[PDB]
């Protein structure tokens, strides 16, 4: 369902944050394991997907006020 | 433990801000209100004699003032947790929503409710209250969308009679042939402002929806 | 769908028109009737003194009537909104 | 519009004298009885103006308005508006010249139905009046159809000749 | 477009009028006369009295006209719509 | 008195453009002809027969032809001076309406502005001419009324008066049905347009707008 | 007290402009004018002969003169301490607000405030101060359409008287069929532009109003 | 610079029978063309504004046409309301249903825009 | 296969974003739902009772119900190649649309599709599983707004009747100029609300699209 | 008096513009004491009050239009 | 209530305004004690706080015109 | 020939940037025969032709909604 696919694609979006964030956080701790040419990698991909799922809200919600918009 | 990052739930509170005031308030509370309102405006004898801004701000006002004890139970029951950090939006999404679908179910019509589940396909169900919102919500708006009319005829029935009194003894007399509709209209008017129909019809809908 | 049909669903709604309104239409022309027989043997009248006799006699008519008038109205209209997935086809 | 206006009226007056005119109680919804005997002559006369040409004939004003007004500081000159004004006039006036038949006409069989009265007073114009006139005036309506033919070039061509000497004559009169 | 070509669509447009209310037209007067005769020979009437009857009259002629009044309406449509590529040319 | 920049003088002058619909045209120009047009058409017995769109297109025209004098007076006035800048543009505001507020005064009742002084309180003082605007619109168009009802019902009466008489023979010939509006109606239009009253009723316009 | 920022203030300053066409005039200043303008309108019978655009600003005239003791209150109490920057805007908002409460109180009914209270399930409040504004405005709504209705009644009262008179006289003088509603009107027209009903009916509405 | 034109002239050639030779003769006195006998390449200052005033003659032509039969319905309609007393019933409540029942009983959707299409052909 | 890189697949999926939000529901799902539901409220006799956003909202909710099982082939057979990988995105596009199609197909007439073939010159198909996309859309949504007429005609039936009847036994009682439509309207009101028009018509409609 | 007011504000924002274009045009041509810094401020403060002003001015017309816009 | 809520977000965020005002001002006065990387990410805070409040006025705003607008 | 046409174009600019994406991963795994000035262009040639295809969509993107977002 719509509710279903929306709150899987905003989950897997929350975690692959979270789980860049703690990576950096760990390398700036100064834990040993972290080489620079992850978190930064890791960082950009979080961006990639927060921007596509900014540009598909402003998709949805713009044909939802299209469509809810109609003089009927 | 798991929750959402604070971007993602800020774009999910702002995408909620754009449908919250529209459709979870046009079709959750006042829809009947307004629906009265207008069959009264008709029922008057006069296209729009109170004005639709004053409509809406009454119904605004008199929905606001309906919700009060659903909008306390949703505020101490999620914004307090959530206000302090002490509970995520995952689930606090669901908790507060939950007074709201039980307010829903119990304002609501089985036969209405049965035939959106088996239009749906779905009839696993054990009890009234694990229904989810999906079916819910169309079976409510059905409800009130009924309820709605079944108040506005008893609205119009003083109207019609006044009207067709007065018309009957007009034309009894050799009258026949002049409109009585606009001698009508100050009868009307008198009746309404003597018995304060606005006042009445306020505390009867208040008790209404109190059922 | 054919135009026979039409006619068909106008001949069926129509024939309601008539049966529901018989009983009102009827004692008010016989009301008219029973006064006008009625007005011979010193005919004297003012201008009409029959219009009265209608209202109460109508008045009555309905409240004798009562629920077959609204009856009918429930019965006919739901065969027609159950057959939509018919008159389609 | 003065031509379509004039058109408008001739219909409805048409309508008015049958079963149309019901509305002159005090202001009703819906007017009942616009579409009926309206909209049949406010939209036959867009035709007859495409017949000859639609914007054609109005462009060719234009450019010529161009000539005599070549946009100055020349001011508007007055005793103008007046005129134009005073035109409609004509949407009355050809009203009723297109209207002559249908008017006398209904009238004489108004007036011939009411001589029964004195052989019995209880026609009931309520009963039989109204479907008398109607088949007559809906007859009297494909029947006439030519008549309004070239009727209707008339006002083309007449406000034709007031608007040319209005749009030639007023840089000349300043 | 001549104007011949302008004017002979308002012609089968009030024709069909014509054509159509009459039978409904004639069975309104035909019935107010007889009720009309009625009204005299003793004319005691209200108003006109001849309403009740009128109304079913012409509402059972629906039944004895029905599909060919309602089949008038639907081959000159489609005979002016035969001619929509052809009355511009 | 100094002047203003570029950019703020754009700014007022569209936004003053603006309210051309209402500050300067329902309430100074022909707010007195749309009632007489209106009020024709009732007592013409034909309603909604004349279309509402060439009509109030008919009034704008002989109200701008009325007032071109006035406009006339303010453009050798005003746009010559600008043209010349030497005349401030807000001094040109202030030295275009008072000549109009002397024109307004013309238009306007003998005991009507003293309604709106007493109600603003801005006291008698002296000067006829020296009167704040807040008091000539408002007078202006209270006056406007009651002369447009006053020039009404002058042309009522003659129409009221041949649907009478003509009614008034149906019932010494035995007319006694009887259908008075479908039969007056030919001869209400034949009069009107045979003497032609519009030519009477544009003439009588000027003369008695501007006294 | 501290006081809030600059982009603040401006952010709320504009916002307000958004509700001041409702909040301020709507539901506060000339409802009442204006249901009674248009009910006045239906009882001439010819709607739309007065223009809206010239009645509304009629109303907004009418009702900028009845509001000048409040607005010149409110004006003085929030700008003069606010324009040099003495007090926080925040709380001049609220000290400017307060008389205009209190003239509130004065038109609204005080049995409607009473059943507002109980529906909004406010504990007992003593003293008629103290009200919160949040139960005012939708009483004052209710007790301004329960005297427009009163007011409209009123009026419709002689024209009622007049038009049944005319009718039976007509019926009486031996014809039946003439429509009363085309011979009444001029006659009422005339007897309104006699009266001069415009001016002393804006008087009586504002004394009514003002008190 | 060649590609252009002969993108250009089988779209000028299929317009030129949309056109009306009136249109093209108006518009050819109001910006001093040649006329001559025979038409060659009509420049697009005179083409395109005559197929503009032309398909909107024609769209009015044929939308009249749409409209009659749908005032034939309601002229009838009104006629027999007011022959039986019901003058001041409003006949849009009762015609709009026949309008509609005409309407898809005919097939007006298919065979309008088939005549359409032929309409544009020839 | 060969297959579309990442960098052009989401350009593609954002694009046709776009167009299926808005089309693919404009003229596939619900066209008929909203065109029965405009015309049972202009049949109401009470334009504009109901909220528009309420009826687009539950137009929604019902169109998704119906299409649901399609919905749910499509989404599977569709996503779950797609999400593991299995299927590229051309194929992919086929392969859900295909039911889709199929669907579609199996609602439409047979001369519109005859006709839209003869008028496209496309060669004659001795298989009906063949119609391309281009061809298949105008007859669906051509046969989707001719059912719509006639079952709002079917809708507008009953509502038509008791108007007649309710204006003729009031012109046989004797009452001419009283409006059927203020008096009727309570009465299909109360038909339609007692017969439980709104649950049975969707129901109805749900039972028609199924089959 | 909403007129005076109204007045008042627009005379105030046009001085304040009209003070700021004088003074880069004083710097325009060296004059000395005028600091780069301080015209600067200046031309964006007239810029923010010429923006509020545009912006109070269309909000309340489009009050104005939607409160006389209105059924009677 | 509504009113209380937004009252005590516009206080909030007029507080945070502030705070970043002040501290920007005693950096700038020399006072002992700023290291200039918190400063800016303060301002960096209210920015995005008052961007946050416009947006949901922005929201409310155009959602309360377009519920009024109805019939 | 519309669809047919737009999948050419898609295909094409799929196409180079796939030969670009497999001739950089051929000469980061030390194949000989391959110049880095040569992929270096490659790459940039295949971002100029993404960049026109954008750009191409979002032309007409906007052209259609604009036609259909208009009342008949």
């Amino acid at each position: 369902s719509f509710a279903g696919q929306l709150h899987a694609a905003l989950d897997r979006i929350s975690d692959r944050q979270a789980a860049a964030r703690v990576q950096a956080e760990k390398f700036t701790l100064g834990e040993p394991g972290i080489a620079l040419n992850d978190v930064m990698a890791d960082m950009q991909k979080a961006s990639v997907s927060m921007q596509m799922g900014i540009q598909v809200r402003n998709k949805l919600v713009a044909a939802y006020q299209e469509v809810m918009s109609m003089q009927v | 433990g798991q929750s959402w990052s604070l971007s993602v739930q800020t774009l999910v509170f702002i995408t909620s801000l754009t449908f919250l005031p529209a459709i979870l308030l046009m079709m959750t509370s006042f829809t009947r209100i307004i629906i009265v309102f207008g069959l009264l405006r008709n029922a008057l004898g006069t296209p729009s004699a109170p004005p639709n801004q004053v409509l809406l701000g009454l119904a605004l006002f008199l929905t606001f003032f309906i919700m009060s004890p659903v909008i306390d139970k949703i505020y101490v029951d999620a914004y307090q947790p959530f206000s302090e950090q002490k509970i995520s939006m995952q689930e606090a999404l669901d908790k507060g929503a939950q007074p709201l679908r039980a307010f829903m179910l119990r304002q609501t019509r089985e036969a209405d409710l049965a035939l959106f589940a088996r239009l749906a396909n779905s009839g696993p169900l054990q009890g009234p209250e694990a229904v989810p919102m999906r079916i819910l919500l169309p079976a409510y708006v059905t409800s009130e969308l009924k309820t709605a009319f079944q108040i506005g005829f008893t609205i119009f029935i003083p109207f019609l009679i006044i009207d067709l009194v007065i018309a009957s003894v007009l034309m009894a007399l050799g009258m026949m042939m002049v409109p009585p509709a606009t001698i009508a209209l100050p009868f009307k008017l008198m009746l309404f402002v003597l018995v304060d129909g606005w006042q009445l019809l306020m505390g009867s809908l208040a008790q209404s929806f109190y059922s | 769908m054919t135009p026979e049909s039409v006619m068909m669903m106008g001949t069926e709604a129509m024939k309601v028109a008539l049966a529901l309104a018989a009983p009102l239409l009827l004692v008010a022309l016989i009301t008219g009737l029973i006064i006008s027989i009625l007005q011979a043997a010193t005919q004297i009248n003012e201008m009409t003194l029959s219009f009265i006799p209608k209202i109460v006699a109508v008045f009555i008519a309905i409240i004798v009537a009562g629920p077959w008038m609204l009856n009918l109205l429930l019965d006919y209209v739901r065969t027609l909104f159950s057959n939509l997935p018919y008159i389609i086809g | 519009q003065f031509a379509f206006a004039a058109v408008r009226t001739a219909g409805e007056f048409i309508g008015l004298q049958m079963g149309l005119s019901f509305a002159t109680f005090v202001d009703p919804g819906s007017h009942l009885n616009m579409p009926v005997l309206a909209r049949i002559m406010d939209m036959l006369a867009m035709l007859l103006f495409l017949t000859f040409n639609g914007h054609l004939w109005l462009i060719s004003l234009l450019v010529d308005t161009f000539h005599t007004l070549p946009i100055g500081s020349n001011p508007v000159n007055s005793n103008a508006f007046m005129a134009l004004a005073r035109a409609g006039g004509l949407i009355f006036l050809n009203g009723l010249m297109l209207a002559l038949p249908v008017i006398t006409l209904l009238l004489t069989l108004n007036l011939a139905l009411g001589l029964l009265n004195r052989m019995a007073p209880q026609l009931s114009i309520f009963v039989i009046g109204f479907p008398l006139t109607l088949t007559v005036g809906i007859m009297l309506m494909a029947a006439l159809m030519p008549l309004i033919a070239p009727f209707c070039e008339h006002l083309f061509s007449e406000i034709f000749n007031l608007l040319a000497d209005i749009v030639s004559e007023m840089p000349i009169n300043n």
